[PDB]
Order: C-alpha cells, then structure tokens, then sequence
DNA sequence: AGCACCGCTTAAACGCACGTACGCGCTGTCCCCCGCGTTTTAACCGCCAAGGGGATTACTCCCTAGTCTCCAGGCACGTGTCAGATATATACATCCTGTGCAGT
DNA sequence: CTGCGCAGGATGTATATATCTGACACGTGCCTGGAGACTAGGGAGTAATCCCCTTGGCGGTTAAAACGCGGGGGACAGCGCGTACGTGCGTTTAAGCGGTGCTA
C-alpha cells in the first residue's frame, strides 16, 4: 500500500544543495522523522495559540510566533523569513 | 503553474502540509497562509541541516549522508543541537570528547 | 614481552568507540533481555525485529549519555575512577527515580 | 519456554564499551550491576508504556511505532524507526 | 461583569464528601482548579494522540482509559480505572 | 444532569463541552466525558483527602497551599505526577542533610 | 537593578534550599542564573502578548510561558 | 555570648522550610522584572499576579536548584556551595550546554 | 515476518595473575565565611489621582469548509551498476623496551 | 658503582590495494489526493463605548540592608598507604550467520 513520505522533498532540496550526495535509506528514514517531529512541535504549539485567544483558526500569524517560541535565534529568524516571503509570494500568484 | 508549491516557489508539498493541518485537529478551520509559511519553515530546516550534513559527509570522503552525518550536523551546531537537544538519532554515535584530566602529562 | 601502562588502552578505547556507531551491547542477549521484562508484563506478546532495534537505539545513547554525565560526577570528586554514587547523583539531579 | 536472569546478557564488556563511547576511562567494580539496575528500570518504563499502546491497537506483536510513541512519551524522542 | 468558570464549587462538594468539617482558601482553591484543568490537558492531549496513532476519529471512554494507564503512577492509576469503570457502568444503567 | 445518573459530583456536561472544543478529535464518546470527569473526581479527592489530613495535622481547619504542597511532595505516587509542577506558596519539605548536623 | 537581588534575599533561597555554607562567588553566579531564567521565560511571556496585541503582559503569558518551559505553575489560572 | 559558626545556619534552614513566604523582597524584583522585559518591547504594563506568577516560579526553581548545587558541594566532601557545583547542577540538568 | 530450530564458525566473554597507580585517610596551614553589634538605605503601607488599555457589543464581508469532477504527482514496482564494505598486505607512529653514557 | 636519558622493538593504527556485493537511484506505469471551480455561512476584523486596572507620586515608621570586626573551621594542598582495577593470556562459552520450515 501507499507509505507517503518527504522522501521526494528531501532529495530535491538535497540536489539543490549538494548535487554529487546521495542519501542512505536510513539517513532519509531519519531525515523524514526530523520533518514530522517539527511539523508536530510547530502545529501544536500554534493550536495552542489559536485557542489561548479564543479563535477558532491556525492562520500563517499563528504559525510564525509559533515559530518565535519552538525554534532558536538565528534559526528562528531566517525560517520567520523564509516563511513570510512565501506567503506574500504566494498571495500575489 | 497549477501546484501551490510552484505558487510560493516552494520544493515542498503545500497540499500535504494542508491536509495534514486539517486530520490533526489543531483547530477547527485552517488559514491559506499557514500551510505555505509551515511549508516553507520545514524546507528551511531540512535545507539547513542537509548542508552541514554534506559537509560531515565530504570531510568524510563520503558520497551518501550516513546518519553519523546528520549527528555531526546537528551535535556541531550550537542552535540545531539544541531544536534536537531531546533526540537520538539512530546509528549517530557521539561527539569524539575526552575530558582533561584523563589525558596522560 | 610487553606490557601497555594502565589507563592507555582506556584512551585508545574511548577512541575507537567514539569514532563509531554500531551498537556495543550483544544482540541476541539484549533481546532476551526485553523478551522477559516484557512478558511479566503481559504474557503472550511478539516483537517486530525494528522494535526490538528501536528500544535498544534508544536504550544505548541513553547510558551513554548517563555515563558521560556519571563522568562529569567524578571529576568534580577530584576522582577519574566512576563509581555507584556518581550514577546516583546524576539520576537524583536529572530528576529520575 | 521459561526466561530468568536475563540482565546478566548485558556483559561487562559490554556495560565497559558504553561507558568508553561516555568519555569514562576509570570504572569501579561496583558500577556493572548498578548499571544493570537502571537499564532495567529504563527498559521497564519504555516497554510499560509501548505495551499500553500494543494493548490498545488491540494487537499480539508490539510494533517499531509503539516504542518510538513510548520514547517520545518519555522525552527520549527517537528518529529512525517511523514516526 | 464577565461569567469567568471554573470547577471550585465541586471541589468543594468532594472536600466534604471526604472532610465535612473542614475548608479551603482562595489560594488554595485556585491550585485546586489549576490541578484540575491541568490534569485534564494531559489526559485529554493523550488521548487524543491514541485516536491519531490508530487511523481513529473518537475519543471514547477507553482512549481516556489507556491514556490515564499511561498519564498515572502504578497505584493512583489503578484506582482512577476503577471509579472510571464503575462511574461509566452506572452511568449506561440509568437514562 | 449526568452526574447524578453517574454519582458524581464533577459536571459530566462542562466536561463534554470542553472536549468537542478543545480540539481533541472530530467526534467524542458518551461514556468519555464520565469516565474521564470521574477521574478528575478520584484525583481531586486523593489531594484533598491527604491535604485535609495535613491541615488537621498542622492544626488548622482551613486548606492553603502550604497543605496541598505536604501533601503532594510526601505522597510518592502524587508527588511523581506532579514532577514538573510549582505550587504558588508551598515552599519545601523540611530535609536537612546529615553531614551538616552538628556532632 | 539585578545588584538589587540582595545577598541576604540569595542566602534565604538557599537556607530553604537547604545550603548550610555559602561561597562569595555564589550570589554573582545566583545572579547571571537568575537573569537567564526570567529572560527565557519573559521573552516566552512577551511573545504570548505581542501575539495577543496587547500592551500588559498578563498572568496567562506567564504561566503559558512556564508550561512551554516545563516549569508549570499553579495558582494563577491553570 | 557567642553561637558557633555554622548553628544559626542550620536554625536558619528550619526556620524558612517551615515557612513559605517569598524571600526576595518584591520591588528590587519588579524592577528587575520590568528592565528584562524592556529588551525585548517597549512601553510595556505588567498585571500584579503577573509579577507574582514570575516571582514564585523564580524562587521555587531557585530553591530547587541550590538543593541540588548543595548535593554536589557534600558529593565533593565539603560543606560549602560554590559557583562549580551550580554549573555541574545545570550542567546535568540540561539547562547549561 | 515472526518464531523456531540447527550446526558450522569464531569473535567475544570469562577467569585468573600480577602490580601499578589511584581511591582515600591523614595532616597541616591560611583565609574565607559566619556571627554579631551598629550604622545606612529604601522596602513597605496607606492614600488618593488620572487615563491607558483592555473588555464588551453590534455589523459586514472576506475567507474557509464543504462539495464534485478531473488528472498528474507521487507511489510501488522493477531493474541495472557503482558506492562502499570486506580482506589482506604494508608503511608510520608511540608507548615502553632495554640498553649505554653521564655524574658522583 | 649508580640514575637518568637515550636509543630501539612491537604493537596498533593508519592507510593502499583489489575485490565482491547489494542498495540507491532511475525509468515506467498505474491511481489516489490535490487542483479547480462554486456556494453558503459564520469568523473575525473593525469601529464605537466603557470602566477597570495600572501606574504614579507622595511621605512615616520600621524592618531590612549594609558594613565592619574578629576569629574559628573548612577548603585546599601535600603525602603516604593500601589496594582495586587494568591489562594480558589462556580457557570457555554462545553470538552471529544464513538456511529451512510453520502458522499466527
């Protein structure tokens, strides 16, 4: 049966970081933990946001000071702009 | 382009991150906005660490990123080891540090 | 013949299982191991040979992370031998019981 | 078939090269069987808890996910294994 | 002037089936009520991740059953699945 | 109500109330918000039973803190689940090393 | 202001923390733990406001903050 | 006359385990409070019980942790807590790196 | 795919012998804290005063859930080859060897 | 006639090779989850009023902070004894291998 994965995603970023690196089996197993870890940690802890202040939606505002709160500084920092680039990308196309 | 991906010029999947948000019940309704910021975040990340990865790999005539590669990357990194500062990578090993005083004089 | 001083093969030991990853404890007794505790638990259970590696993934980088903090306990007793109390007091201050 | 003293699987040498994997150079006697102790009560707390879950999946073989789920629970997060 | 809930009055109400003749402050009342809601969380949240972990949409009696096997101390653990069990039981007796 | 038809004293409805809410899953049991707001009820009683206990034994007819704190941190099995909670005013057990005591 | 965290207020902690004998290193070193301490968890608290668009810092903030750092406390609102 | 040093010490101990009012006095605190939160916004009000919340989290987990620094001291067979014993606390703790 | 069961192979574990260098127990010194009396600050309490901001309310419209039909992104499946593991010979480093050469 | 330092051996690691193997990475094709387009409904945002909570400033006693003084005992450093734990070798045990069969 169908076991979806962040298989594709993590070569393809892979590739574009480092072209002549392959990745093994365990390695991405590992690699696709690291994304749903992060996933969970963020989605919760936004959840919790939204219901702290009696709202019914996980809006992109929710998900970057989740971000403030989980990740380190300079990690925070570039991922909070990273992020907010993508979004205003997103609107304009 | 048709895939919200392309839309935020993104490698990762918005409609997946999407779904996800929604059977997972963080909340009733889910923004637009936050599946691509989150979708984006991941990407960051992964990019983040796959770099220093590769780097463990290459200083280890290494081709494949092994798992001793992502815990070099991550146990190196001030901020990444501390995101992962309650996590075990299977087959890492640890950081090559022996304590001062059982160093012979 | 010829006779390495004592605390020399200490350090090269360290050394090579520092460079590595591969699991230091035996396969087969570990499992064993989990097989009885799990059994006075509830009769009648079987394993996946990944869950097995899994508890054993997590069971090793645990003890490694304690003795590395056990280390820390007896140097700060101006010792370099490591001992039952140190353990103790790692685990009283990581706040196991 | 019947199982008993099993811990005594985790040999000295053993308990010697995770401690040398730890930094530690110097080990008293007395640490092996005290190690014992504790990787018992470690095994005890991750396997109560995977168990509960295979209990509750209502299954006879408890999986790669129930322990990683465990760990997790504990705050000893695992990856490698699923999840 | 806001209608601002909590659980102090059935605290109140078990504090007497268990020491009639004895009270409570207001600073220990709101312990009791953080207990309360933070016991709550942490059964709740189990629980919750028990549905997920088993391709299920509800929460019944049973996934709060294991959750608190899980959440809860050997003994106290043991108790709280019997007033669980025997509340629910008495429960599906009247209607 | 509910309570009664479960003899409880803890709302059976606010607590069903709070689970469909709080984002728990898409749909919620009958018998959970019993089974659960009764152990809510267990829990509560245990506290408050060996609190009043330390009140009396510390001489007081009213519950502060301080007795919730005793008897929490002398209770082996609560004191473990509430491993990572502050109490506000509890202050500590009294514990004094030995190699401190005079000789 | 943190010289404000007086050597007396430091030895009374550690009198109920149990400590018989006290270094002078200590109350300078009880001082940087204690600004890393309420830092982190400010700095968690403030967030929880920003995001609240609100100009005072609440309880809720706090105790928020102090559950995020497994510091949960009781008696403010749990 | 003359107590022996060390006797107020451990009268002292009894004294403050048996009570459980703060021990830093709360505006020297306040003030600290409010010149931390200044780095991070600026005009900026806090609620009473929001000064409070932080002051018993602070103390509690100050006690706390000079328990265990105190542990450490008696580990190295003295008597006296000193800033290296802190460090070895946090240090296992976590806290510290 | 988990358990069971078997035997060819051998790497690992066990058990003992020896002595080295570390645990710890003793001492001995020097000073860094505790006790305590008096001198100096600002914590605290009680009292009033003013406006910021948070709380509550009613309104409209943007945004998101829900629903359907439409199709390639993503998966499993299959497959062929090269990165890496394994075996074996060889050169390079050092920890400890046993000698001479230095000084009394 | 003796103590320290030098040389030299043997041991382990490092590395070079060639060698053999199976895992990753790729291409092909099949389907399910996302895209697209539409609606209807309620969340949230915004603006309009309120009053509660926070800050602020002021002055009285009153405890707490400060500061110093003096000497005691605890820290720490040096030394020496006694022994436990590291090392090595020969003996012994069972792990790991891959190979076959059975049904939960």
């Amino acid at each position: 049966t169908r076991k979806e994965s962040y298989a594709i995603y993590v070569y393809k970023v892979l590739k574009q970081v480092h072209p002549d690196t392959g990745i093994s089996s365990k390695a991405m197993s590992i690699m696709n933990s690291f994304v749903n870890d992060v996933f969970e940690r963020i989605a919760g802890e936004a959840s919790r946001l939204a219901h702290y202040n009696k709202r019914s939606t996980i809006t992109s505002r929710e998900i970057q000071t989740a971000v403030r709160l989980l990740l380190p500084g300079e990690l925070a920092k570039h991922a909070v702009s990273e992020g907010t680039k993508a979004v205003t990308k997103y609107t304009s196309a | 382009a048709k895939t919200r991906s392309s839309r935020a010029g993104l490698q990762f999947p918005v409609g997946r991150v999407h779904r996800l948000l929604r059977k997972g019940n963080y909340a009733e309704r889910v923004g637009a906005g936050a599946p691509v910021y989150l979708a984006a975040v991941l990407e960051y990340l992964t990019a983040e660490i796959l770099e220093l990865a590769g780097n463990a790999a290459r200083d280890n005539k290494k081709t494949r990123i092994i798992p001793r590669h992502l815990q070099l990357a991550v146990r190196n990194d001030e901020e990444l080891n501390k995101l992962l500062g309650r996590v075990t990578i299977a087959q890492g090993g640890v950081l090559p540090n022996i304590q001062s005083v059982l160093l012979p004089k | 013949p010829h006779r390495y001083r004592p605390g020399t093969v200490a350090l090269r030991e360290i050394r090579r299982y520092q460079k590595s990853t591969e699991l230091l404890i035996r396969k087969l007794p570990f499992q064993r191991l989990v097989r009885e505790i799990a059994q006075d638990f509830k009769t009648d259970l079987r394993f996946q040979s990944s869950a097995v590696m899994a508890l054993q993934e997590a069971s090793e980088a645990y003890l490694v992370a304690l003795f590395e903090d056990t280390n820390l306990c007896a140097i700060h007793a101006k010792r370099v031998t490591i001992m039952p109390k140190d353990i103790q007091l790692a685990r009283r201050i990581r706040g196991e019981r | 078939k019947v199982l008993r003293d099993n811990i005594q699987g985790i040999t000295k040498p053993a308990i010697r090269r995770l401690a040398r994997r730890g930094g530690v150079k110097r080990i008293s006697g007395l640490i092996y069987e005290e190690t014992r102790g504790v990787l018992k009560v470690f095994l005890e707390n991750v396997i109560r808890d995977a168990v509960t879950y295979t209990e509750h999946a209502k299954r006879k073989t408890v999986t790669a996910m129930d322990v990683v789920y465990a760990l997790k629970r504990q705050g000893r997060t695992l990856y490698g294994f699923g999840g």
